């Protein structure tokens, strides 16, 4: 799963 | 709510507390009295609101994610049937989920957003709109699907407008947006070529005014500019 | 309670799902409405009913432990006092945490135990009881202290009795017994050389029937046996 | 902590 902040 | 009759800084000491105890339940629960004050919030208290529900529905998406698959095999040619068990369970995870980004959203239209005048602080919420959709989004096959996915978008794109008018490239906030509207490109909105280039151009242009910051700033920022990358090395 | 319209078999079956996604809250809820159906509970779903109270409240002790030593620093001589919101959070875990206690603590009281004739199943059972009043044990500071321990060392000792008469010293029920009761010594009734000589001979008894045992049976049970050598270790 | 199981 791609990097959220 | 159950919290009403604690004192805000009691509800913020409480948050803390909890942050440090990894009860995130609890935190977002003690976050949600302290907003339902009334009063806005401060930078540091906009963090643990923030920090408290992406830790609760990072763990109900997770476990959404594990329910959907076993769904999905068990739909599959030869697959043995066995009752309406692993749809009824998964669908009890997506409601809990949903009433989580219920009141995410909730907060931020009673009246969070329509209060925050600074762009800061008018970015970082809108940010977390377009976030909420995006789960709620996640998770949506019904009528209203579209509606929920442009939900976020528009969401997202007020945030941008502003954040690109009146923060400079380097700013955190300004940059975990981008980082979240590029995985809603790439995500939800089936648009990789859009996801890529958001990605990519807010990279560049951050890396252009690292110059200007301190030490503390610089680490900030790089940091952000890192799951950027990250993004970008697994997209192409 | 709120599961009573759901099939037995059905619980059993979103009890898996929700350990394999990590909801152990859920797990526990489920595992619970499965042993009130009133019918007796096979090995494998006692080690659910196990697994997944033991994953609520081991979260739950780990908090308590936090808070309990952030309470701890600020009642030392130069703290600042920052008022009672410290404790009444710890106050708060610690009365959630008796509540799953009592919980468990009541399913094996109605009717767990008195239905449980065959010695792999009472000495589960009665393992449970003294883990269940150890934890209790953890945070009791009334009048009832002394008698919560004595509760625990009650129920392990009775697992003790029929485990020495009925099991192989290899049986990892036995063993897991053993090495829950030698923590009960060291951590709960201060008796530290009970702690080492009971996992010390433990150990020993077992190592001696290793040979009795298949490939399978001894990864099961020298598992075991290695958490024991690693609290002796820890303690000597 | 010392292990249990
Ligand atoms: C003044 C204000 O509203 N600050 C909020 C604060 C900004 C820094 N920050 C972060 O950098 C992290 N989270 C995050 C970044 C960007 C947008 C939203 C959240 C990234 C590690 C924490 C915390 C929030
Ligand atoms: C027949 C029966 O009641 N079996 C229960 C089952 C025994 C094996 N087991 C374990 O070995 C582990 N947990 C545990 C061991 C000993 C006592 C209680 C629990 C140790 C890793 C799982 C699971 C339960
Ligand atoms: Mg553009
Ligand atoms: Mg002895």
């Amino acid at each position: 799963f791609p990097a959220t902040v | 709510g159950a919290m009403g009759s604690m004192e805000r800084a009691s509800l913020i000491q409480k948050a803390k507390l909890a942050e440090q105890a990894e009860r995130y339940e609890d935190m977002a629960a003690f976050m949600k009295g302290a907003v339902e004050k009334g009063e806005e919030l401060s930078c540091e208290e906009r963090n643990l609101l923030s920090v408290a529900y992406k830790n609760v529905v990072g763990g109900q998406r997770a476990a959404w994610r594990v329910l959907s698959s076993i769904e999905q095999k068990s739909n599959e040619e030869g697959s043995e049937e066995k009752g309406p068990e692993v749809r009824e369970y998964r669908e009890k995870v997506e409601t809990e989920l949903q009433g989580v980004c219920d009141t995410v959203l909730g907060l931020l239209d009673s009246h969070l957003i329509k209060e925050a005048g600074d762009a800061e602080s008018r970015v970082f919420y809108l940010k977390m709109k377009g976030d909420y959709y995006r789960y709620l989004a996640e998770v949506a096959t019904g009528d209203d699907k579209k509606r929920i996915i442009d939900s976020a978008r528009s969401a997202y794109q007020e945030a941008m407008d502003i954040s690109k008018k009146e923060m400079p490239p380097t700013n955190p906030i300004r940059l975990g947006l981008a980082l979240n509207f590029s995985v809603f490109h790439y995500e939800i909105a089936n648009s990789p070529e859009e996801a890529i280039s958001l990605a990519k151009t807010t990279f560049d242009e951050a890396m252009a005014d690292l110059h200007t910051l301190s030490e503390d700033s610089y680490k900030d920022s790089t940091l952000i500019m890192q799951l950027l990358r990250d993004n970008l090395t697994l997209w192409t």
